[PDB]
């Protein structure tokens, strides 16, 4: 989802660079933060 | 040379940065004597 209108340009502020290792979440057994399960690699 | 006729295999070899669906995946493999570069969008598994 990156809709914008007819006549829009968008440029990038900051662009962030990681290993390929990084999950968007958390573990989900450490809350006892909406985590979930990772794939493998992550 | 199975049956007296000459057969060249070797290992091949992957490039890419997540192997998911994302990162152009180049890799090559012989076949009987033919390469195959190819440089796709592959999805590769956990066991190749």
């Amino acid at each position: 989802s990156f809709n914008l209108s007819s006549y829009d340009v968008v440029y990038s502020d900051h662009c962030f660079s990681v290993n390929s290792d990084f999950c968007p979440c958390a573990d989900p057994s450490v809350v006892n933060p909406p985590s979930a399960i990772c794939p493998a690699g992550t | 040379y199975v049956n007296n006729t000459l057969y060249s295999e070797f290992s091949t070899i992957v490039i890419g940065s997540v192997f998911v669906n994302t990162s152009y995946t180049i890799v090559v493999q012989p076949h009987n004597g033919i390469l195959e570069i190819t440089a796709c969008q592959y999805t590769m598994c956990e066991y190749p």
